[PDB]
């Protein structure tokens, strides 16, 4: 069934941004390969290395002071928010895909001001924690601390937990 | 009048251990004597902060600051000590220290103890009164308040045998009870002699040290106790399954004192007729991760209840959970709603419920070593 | 609520430009991240270090001489600054933003002179000490010198300069 | 009051381009910043370090000759030009803008020559005397030989050529 | 064999553990002293099995942990302890744990360039008094200098040179 | 272990504050002296806790500070002291002061290549006779070098040679 | 303190100005000479205030200049004399003019490698009898090697070794 | 004084001219033989005029010239002459000639690494013998090894120091 | 005080307020008002706009952040009179400000307690 994003949410403390947020990017969860090409093979295999950095855009076309101050405050991971997304589909009955991002704000760019147009405040958001749901399910729950990268449900790190006494 | 310059004064001041982690709170209430020097009305709670203002509140010789001194060796923590007028019959003195609503509006003896927060911002969880928690009647006014506390109220029991301690812990069984018998005899430097401490001061001192850098989670019940000399009773423990005296009072579910002159204590299980609340260790963490979720938690009452209320709360419990998963505090828990008592008809009356079932490190009460002396690697002696 | 810019103003002395500047643009305020990956952790974690640089863009398509006469004088942080905005919103009354953005003028830079457009002389400010205000209260005050970085209100270096003995 | 450009001209010896020259570009005065952070501040702030190297571009449509004979000859600082603006505004009168740019013609670039389009000869001008005047009045003065950088008439190295004996 | 390579680490000191601290280890150098024999009549020189070199094993640290500094210049050897460890992925998934029990001195400890903006780091040596690699669950080296094993695969082979003479 | 490292500094020489001005510090290498114990029987050499190296804390200034060339080479030895500081923020905020003092004397003093557009440095370098490292409160080195107090988490270590004696 | 560096330099050899020539610059490293000093009973080397090392005022010139190669390999010494200015500007405009008069041999001249394109440089060296840093107004440095005033913050330093014996 | 610097080069062995041949020079540093004269008294070492170094003149070929490699090793000295020429343009196109005649051996010749695509180059080196640079028209340096005349600026250094005794 | 004219002694001046006795609080008083009343010889005579209260608040602060980078103060806030502005003292030219600050006390009085214990003479062994 051809299934397609119709509408966007943002929820940070529950202040709910309904009407506010025209744009928002999930991390781009990437995992880390290194082309590895050792004797007896004529291509290189990839390999885990961890994931990367995550990082998290939205954006604001207003002044709203609830995304504004949890920039560069002292707590890291102290903004919490949520990425919501109702994802419709041709039959009917939508799909709900919420993401929670538990990181530190990273920068605000508030682009030009040019006496007619929108203001598109960018934020980007340092992501520590982040867990995507899909159905009301877990897909994904990202944390480095502790270690605990889980793909639907099973913990893809307890192998290593044992190894390095964690 | 004032001064200019350097005034050089000479005073009497000790060391310099006045660094307070305010991690565990302890109350206290023992008899004294109001005089001048003791700046303390008998029965107003008193926060403490060191031996300066122990000594300040109340008397050098008083037996409030003879079970005051004894927590300031071990913890520099915060007191929320309450005072108590001597009487002539014992049976007074013991109803006395329970005291009540017997003034106007106040609460008098052990019961201004729950004074505690909206006076100081101190909830005592930790319960003494040494020397009168030998008494019955004492035991369980100092039980009862501590079940409205949420508090480990510690015990005592006499200075007679160790029958005459266990039969004193049979009829208890109450989960929030903690007993040490053997009497702390201690050293003073005023009268150049051996006192006989009730030994409840030292270990409250104890509890209120182990959560300042072992934490609430682990067990106090094989650590030091400083400012110590002997028991009144000597009590040892061996192995061989036979009449030790610590294993008949660990079977007892009473604590004891090990090693040479006060070294150790040795109690991990608490007063508790029921199997699952045995140790102290499973009871002080169901009662210390509450507060520890109820602060950062001042929200979520009386806010409002939106459409995803009750998500963007059950995700910030499992926040608040996961630094206790990095400190060692719990082992994996699960956070979450509660499907079925959440209604439509409990959001009229206020009521949502959530589900906070987690695990807790148990105290290794038993390192059993299997051990013998074979005569496998002889053939390396060649 | 939508809200979204409407009219953009820049004061420099009290010398108002009206009907002067077509474009400005705050500060891209960043923290300066590293990506922190120990053992232990899959992912890296991002830190604080500070901020970035602050560097404020603003245009002028005339030549005014009140913008022209502050470049690379020897008083660095003599051009003092305002930069405003006000954010309208769908219902009515709208809401104030207000920056002061004490720096050094940084470059002059006139385009193409096409003999029939528009001159549009940029300008470039080396923000030294800035202070975002919405709706009349404060949200940002940056500072360095003397490290007095807060976020609405409260100071987030407070815990360094009692470490810095500052 | 809005300004803006409306004509533009070019001398170089007294020999004008009337309607030779469709582009010119006065230099980008750039001030030579460094993000300076030392201890005791989470931000860089900015300092001079002096300009940059000014670079002024001019096109002719046609080969005159006059262009042309300047590039590359041995006395450097030849080419002495006069680039004018005149910025009409809304109310009637206008403001002139007069630069005279005395430096070498760094390079000539003829484009393509596609026969049926312009010509579009490219010039380049390695300024090293600068002086900007708006209205009739002194705005800049730019030679770092001798190092006279003034702005509105008074000199900002007045300092330091005191300090270096100069 | 299927490729295996290092994807995370780990650190312990005295029990507790750097698990967010270490950006780098350095497992001791195991080298042998070589000493070139070449004589009458053989014509390249020999490398001959002759004794290890100093085993010294660097670690990294980018914060001030008061359990890493506790333990420089300690009046009494082996007072230091540290472990080591590393998880070895494999390309199905098979991570394997390789331990290092190391029980040497800490030696030197120098906090380098504390730039503002740049993180700093505090780099650590130990003079390795006692070594121990185990590759999966078994023992592949175990370096006494002090005493008279050094065995590896779990056999002594100082003990058979002195069998041989 | 949160995540800490380090975010800002400080440096105070004689009382005032170089609160703009340096860009780098350089706290001393603490380095024991190792000899190499090699003996019969014994296959990999040791090495033994024999005394410290020579401290030397360098630090830089981009301006003429007067109060930093006051003190390069005069008659009195300990006549420069400085503190350097630093702050260590962890993963929840929870600022660290690390503040080092050392009561050296100042040993070296190079302002490099004056390039015209390029800012100067003065790289300076500390002969330290006394450092005294502090974590949180707590004094983790307290290093003697003329006296016989080395000092590590408080408790002396060359007194504890002492009495082994 | 306001953060100030350098932004301009200048240079004048016996009187004339090199104003548009010099694009680099090199004051002397001026380093005390230390002796390590550990003895019985004390656990680390100090350094000891024993005299200064050799100066040496590195400058450098883009073009043929006359004035600066005139003075190459005199049979007289300080014939040569030289100063070496600089302005550090501050935050507030405040410039402060570092001038440091020395007096020392010219050592070494080396035009290297002459390229086509690439411009040439002539590096000298200034084998430095006489140093004079200024920072101010004020004479912080004032070397006489063969005098015995060293006269920090205007102050002999000699002096007081010789009063204290 | 106005900017100047080097704009194109030339080169000359034995008459005929390298006009299209070398992309380097080097004329040879000269550089005074300095001995450290500290003293009873006395606190910084100053350095003596004692004598020049070893003069050196390398430069450089991209092709094979049988003009230059006709000169190395030859039974006698100064038969190799070469002339080195640079030219200074100033800022007002006032173009300095900059000529450098020595005499010297031709010591060493490299052709170095002769890869296929990359362009192949010649390194020589003049083991000077002679030497005599000229800013303008006027003679600057002009240093007799083998003679008793260094003269600088025209007038002999090594004759000024024999009235002297 | 000591040898040969060697000090001065006094902190206070001849004040029966107890808020004005120290010679600091007087002169600090008294000399960031030059400091700033120069440096707005502007601010007088020139013409009330509508952010001409803006524009000056904004440059008192200035000129007092740099005060408390020199030292001069501790902690200040400087800010408009709400209620004493007013239309009605536009016309006659009268606008205020507030700028309660606070000085440095100085240290008339530094005690140091001290005593002789026997705490460390197992030291000595």
């Amino acid at each position: 069934i051809p299934q397609t994003l119709t509408n966007t949410n943002l929820f940070i403390d529950g202040v709910s941004f309904a009407g506010d947020v025209p744009s928002l990017t999930l991390p781009k969860l990437a995992v880390k390969t290194e082309q590895y090409r050792a004797g007896g093979m004529d291509a290189p295999v990839s390999i885990d290395m961890g994931l990367e950095a995550m990082e998290a855009k939205f954006s604001t076309n207003g002044a709203r002071r609830e995304a504004l101050n949890f920039f560069g405050l002292a707590d890291q991971s102290a903004f919490n928010g949520v990425f919501r997304g109702s994802f419709k589909g041709q039959k009917g009955a939508s799909v709900p895909v919420v993401a929670t991002l538990r990181g530190l704000l990273k920068e605000v760019d508030p682009g030009d001001w040019k006496a007619g147009e929108k203001a598109e405040f960018k934020y980007a958001v340092a992501v520590s924690y982040y867990k995507l749901e899909v159905d009301g399910r877990e897909v994904y729950e990202i944390d480095p601390v502790n270690g605990v990268r889980a793909i639907n449900g099973v913990d893809q790190l307890a192998g290593m937990r044992n190894d390095l006494g964690l | 009048s004032f001064f200019h310059g350097v005034t050089v004064t000479n005073v009497d001041i000790g060391a310099r251990t006045i660094a307070l982690p305010a991690s565990s709170v302890i109350g206290l209430c023992d008899v004294f004597t109001p005089g001048a020097q003791a700046s303390a009305k008998p029965n107003v709670p008193v926060l403490l902060t060191s031996k300066k203002d122990a000594a300040a509140a109340f008397g050098i010789g008083s037996s409030i600051y003879l079970a005051c001194e004894a927590i300031y060796n071990r913890a520099q923590a915060v007191i929320v000590a309450v005072g108590v007028e001597t009487a002539e019959t014992p049976e007074a003195q013991a109803s006395a220290v329970i005291g009540g609503i017997s003034a106007a509006g106040e609460r008098t003896g052990l019961q201004a103890l729950l004074d505690g927060k909206s006076r100081f911002n101190a909830q005592p969880r930790l319960l003494v009164a040494p020397g009168h928690s030998a008494q019955q009647a004492v035991a369980t006014a100092m039980d009862g308040l501590a079940e409205k506390l949420r508090a480990i109220a510690i015990l005592d029991g006499p200075n007679s045998t160790d029958e005459a301690a266990v039969a004193y812990a049979k009829n208890f069984g109450s989960k929030r009870l903690f007993m040490v018998d053997p009497g702390v005899q201690v050293w003073d430097s005023a009268t150049n002699a051996a006192r006989n401490a009730p030994a409840s001061a030292y270990a409250a001192g104890l509890f209120a040290w182990t959560d300042a850098e072992y934490g609430f989670w682990s067990s106090p019940s094989n650590k030091e106790i400083k400012g110590v000399t002997g028991t009144s009773r000597p009590v040892e423990f061996l192995d061989g399954d036979e009449t030790c005296r610590a294993n008949l009072l660990n079977n007892a579910n009473i604590a004891t004192i090990i090693r040479d002159d006060g070294y150790r204590l040795w109690g991990n299980r608490t007063l508790s007729s029921d199997s699952k609340w045995a140790f102290v260790t499973r009871v002080r963490t169901m009662d210390l991760v509450m507060d520890a979720i109820l602060a950062g938690h001042k929200w979520a009452v009386d806010r409002g209840i939106t459409k995803t209320y009750v998500k963007d709360v059950t995700e910030g419990l499992r926040a608040f959970m996961r630094d206790l998963k990095n400190q060692g505090a719990v082992i994996n828990f699960e956070v979450y709603a509660d499907p079925d008592l959440n209604s439509a008809s409990q959001l009229a009356q206020g009521k949502v419920y959530w589900n906070i079932r987690f695990t807790d490190v148990p105290p290794a009460e038993n390192p059993n070593f299997r051990v013998e002396v074979t005569d496998q690697w002889l053939t390396e002696v060649l």
